């Protein structure tokens, strides 16, 4: 699957919805084909790899044990309740897979809020005891770079990987282990409706003429002021982002946002 | 030399989520099957006690492949519970984003999830690109030249000779495989279009973000309508239209012709993976409160009796747990649903999946493109009939050929073609409506303290329903019953095999070490295990 030439990437799926995987497929300049054929060697990825079953397990073994080394990209939270029972692959708990594999990586990237902070399945009452990667594997000295969002901007994953390859190091990280080059500003300080915020011009409802006119969504729940992400700058799919679509930010790059930011339509 | 013994496929790759397939093989043919879903998250448990307005944000994270669909189902469900009738434009915008979702989803499924079961990418290196160009230009109005395909071959050649095969590592076709039939040229054409589809799907997904904020996980729906005033503008409509037009051209000129060429080469696949019963909910409403107002209509068919399509009665759905990792054995109507996990390990107490087993009047029901297409056909849907008939005539097969793995695969293409055209109709109606001066996109509503609601979506994998019981203005119960739950859930308390399980009986396996035939059938259902289990 690998060897010299291109840097090996092992992509793992834990407790996830595959929205993070799909976000990477939206990669733009570079596109995903350039990334898989030229930039990187994608040596394990359950969503798109040809091998299945024992053949896939053999592919993963070969990648992880390569003397050339690998980068791990991890999607999904790790279910830890009932000794990891709630999530298995090849009849191995996800906790066990990640405990064995991630300490062997040259670098680990936690991609998406579930992998970084626990995410949707970690929301109260957290029946599967889901944990982010660094929380779950704290004891093994794993310190993944956290690229948060639900899903994150794929610009931020590619940028982090490119940095890493170039500099042979993690970029500057914030106190949640997120790169400051992407997560250093609040969504709000970058938002086009900030002048309305400053003037106390808030939409009182979605059907209102104030909402039609693009007034600030704070009274309708917007979490932009407490959320660190690059959404208004980079946008998604080269064309839009939640507030420009008229909907409040739900805080999706923040830890525990499912419980901290709810109810989503209140501030 | 025919194998007798077990085969386990874990993980099943090139699906969404975590699936373990177990079969018993006798004399080289599957005699028995188990569909084992091995991740649970518990979104229904998590939703209890929360604000019903928050449900769609949580449930959209059921699945990022079938992104939006759950946000739509939850919003339809709470709209219904609340009794709001959303504006005409909210229905158009919601419908248009859903049509765009189907195109994106089915194109990625055929190329990036399914095709490696049928395409030997490495034999494309053996191909004559001039011959290949001739073939490609004969099946499509799109002209392809030798240089076009040589560029693909050159790229692949450089990739393979680096010895880092990446996603093709240990592919079942490496070295050759008796169940892989395509000639090198056709492999090259399919491989070229696989690569092309990697960039086209960016545009197909972008179409959703034009109105829907972002893909994955749209953020434009609210109880009462939508939020995206910008979607009324000529510029955003033009942007959507341009992406739609390019996506439809890809469907029409690239996907469907490739689908037909592969089907024609694998015509033996009309003989495997049939099912008996079908359920579909309809999609693309004119009236949010009448399923029969949808462009595709709901229906139920038992034992392939399409002459007696039964009406869909939402009270006849029950979800079984006897062979699932939940407490007890009692099936439940989703308005009385229960999600009480209790793990017993594989076949412990005859339980082997985190999926519940939905049954309709006690029967296991296939849902998805084959159900939607066959029921629509049988209802006299003129667009479905014309595409279906053309496909059948091009393949030189009769209607019974549709009851199979190949048929199901073909139906996914048929639905893509029909929806791609219907998106243009909806777009025009939307424009027309704006032009009459209707600029309203959200309606006011009030939260009842006590209510029940249900929302129905026919998603790319079939009939999706979200069910709420509101108590004290909060979520008292919230149950998802998802298309892959129907199709890939386990046996019920009557021990009836689910559609995937039953369809696997009879599958030939040439090489037990490389059981691509099992993948072909399983993949034809387009499984989504995050969806099915939630
Ligand atoms: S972070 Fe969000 S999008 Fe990504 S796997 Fe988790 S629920 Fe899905
Ligand atoms: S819409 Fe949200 S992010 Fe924008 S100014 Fe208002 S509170 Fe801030
Ligand atoms: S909901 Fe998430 S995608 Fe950006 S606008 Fe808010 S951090
Ligand atoms: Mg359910």
């Amino acid at each position: 699957l690998m060897g010299p030439r291109r840097p090996s990437v092992v992509y793992l799926h834990n407790a996830e919805c595959t929205g993070c995987s799909e976000s990477v497929l939206r990669a733009f300049e570079p596109y995903i084909d350039t990334l898989i054929l030229d930039t990187l060697s994608l040596d394990y990825h359950e969503t798109i790899m040809a091998a299945a079953g024992d053949a896939a397990e053999a592919a993963l073994e070969q990648a992880v044990n390569s003397p050339h080394g690998f980068i791990a990209v991890v999607e999904g939270g790790i279910p830890t309740a009932a000794n990891g029972i709630y999530g298995k692959v090849a009849n191995h708990t996800m906790l066990d897979i990640c405990s064995r594999i991630l300490p062997k990586a040259q670098a680990v990237i936690a991609y998406g809020t579930c992998a970084t902070f626990g995410g949707v399945q970690a929301a109260k009452p957290n029946p599967t005891g889901a944990k982010g990667v660094n929380d779950a594997l704290k004891h093994l000295g794993v310190k993944a770079i956290n690229i948060a969002g639900c899903p994150p901007n794929p610009y931020n994953l590619v940028g982090t990987i490119v940095y890493y390859l170039k500099n042979k190091a993690a970029p500057e990280l914030d106190s949640l282990n997120r790169p400051t080059m992407f997560f250093g500003q609040t969504v709000h300080e970058q938002c086009p409706r900030l002048p309305h915020f400053d003037a106390g011009e808030f939409a009182p409802s979605f059907e209102s003429e104030e909402a039609r006119k693009g007034w600030c969504l704070y009274e309708l729940g917007c979490k932009g002021p407490v959320t660190m992400n690059n959404c208004p700058k980079i946008k998604f799919n080269q064309t839009n982002w939640p507030v420009d679509a008229g909907h409040p930010c739900i805080g999706c790059s923040e830890p525990d946002f499912w419980d901290a930011m709810t109810p989503f339509y209140q501030n | 030399s025919s194998y007798s013994g077990p085969i386990v496929v874990d993980p099943v790759t090139r699906i969404e989520g975590h699936l373990r397939i177990e079969v018993e093989v006798e004399n080289g043919k599957v005699k028995n099957a188990y569909s084992s879903s091995t991740l649970f998250r518990g979104l229904e448990i998590i939703l209890k006690g929360r604000d019903p307005r928050d449900a769609q944000h949580f449930t959209q994270r059921t699945c990022g492949v079938c992104t939006y669909t759950h946000a739509l189902a939850s919003t339809r469900c709470v709209d219904n519970a609340v009794g709001v009738h959303i504006p005409k434009n909210a229905t158009y915008i919601r419908n248009l984003v859903l049509g765009a979702q189907y195109l994106h989803d089915h194109i990625v499924h055929f190329y990036h999830l399914h095709a490696l079961d049928f395409v030997d990418v490495t034999a494309a290196l053996k191909a004559d690109p001039a011959k290949a160009a001739k073939v490609a230009s004969s099946i499509s109005p799109r002209k392809t030249t030798a240089a076009d395909l040589k560029a693909v071959q050159d790229k692949l050649k450089t990739f393979v000779e680096t010895g880092q095969l990446g996603p093709f590592t240990n592919a079942y076709f490496l070295g050759g495989h008796p169940a892989y039939y395509l000639d090198p040229e056709t492999n090259l054409i399919a491989t070229a279009h696989y690569l092309e589809a990697l960039r086209l799907q960016v545009k197909a997904a972008r179409a959703m973000a034009v109105f829907g904020a972002k893909n994955p996980h749209t953020q434009f729906t609210v109880v009462g309508g939508v939020t995206c005033y910008d979607a009324l503008t000529p510029q955003r409509i033009a942007e959507f239209e341009a992406l739609w037009k390019e996506t439809k051209a890809f469907v029409d000129e690239v996907y469907i012709p490739d689908l037909l060429v592969v089907a024609a080469a694998y015509k033996d696949w009309t003989q495997y993976g049939g099912t008996d019963n079908f359920i579909t909910f309809g999609e693309f409403p004119k009236d949010e409160y009448d399923l029969n107002s949808r462009f595709f209509k709901p229906g139920v068919v038992f034992k392939r009796d399409f002459k007696n399509i039964k009406p869909f009665d939402k009270m006849q759905i029950e979800e079984h747990v006897r062979h699932s990792w939940y407490e007890g054995a009692e099936a439940r109507h989703p308005w009385k649903g229960q999600t009480q996990p209790k793990y017993t390990d594989l076949h412990g107490d005859d339980r082997y999946s985190w999926m519940k087993a939905p049954r309709y009047m006690g029967e296991p029901m296939e849902t998805g493109p084959l159900a939607q297409v066959l029921i629509a056909y049988s209802q006299g849907h003129p667009k479905v009939k014309a595409v279906t008939d053309a496909v059948l005539a091009k393949l030189g097969v009769g209607p019974e050929a549709l009851f199979s793995t190949l048929g199901r695969t073909a139906a996914r293409g048929i639905e893509t073609a029909v929806i791609a055209e219907y998106v243009g109709v909806m777009l025009q109606e939307y424009k027309d409506n704006i032009a009459k001066g209707d600029n309203v996109i959200c309606a006011p509503w009030e939260m009842p303290k006590q209510a029940e609601g249900v929302g129905f979506v026919n998603a790319p994998r079939g009939g999706l329903s979200h069910w709420i019981r509101i108590e004290d203005g909060k979520i008292g119960n919230f149950q998802l019953v998802v298309p892959s739950t129907w199709t890939l859930g386990p046996r019920c308390d009557k021990n009836k095999l689910s559609p995937v399980e039953a369809s696997l009986i009879g599958t030939p396996v040439a090489d037990a070490k490389r059981p691509v035939e099992i993948l072909r059938t399983v993949h034809s259902f387009d499984p989504c295990i995050a969806c099915g289990v939630h």
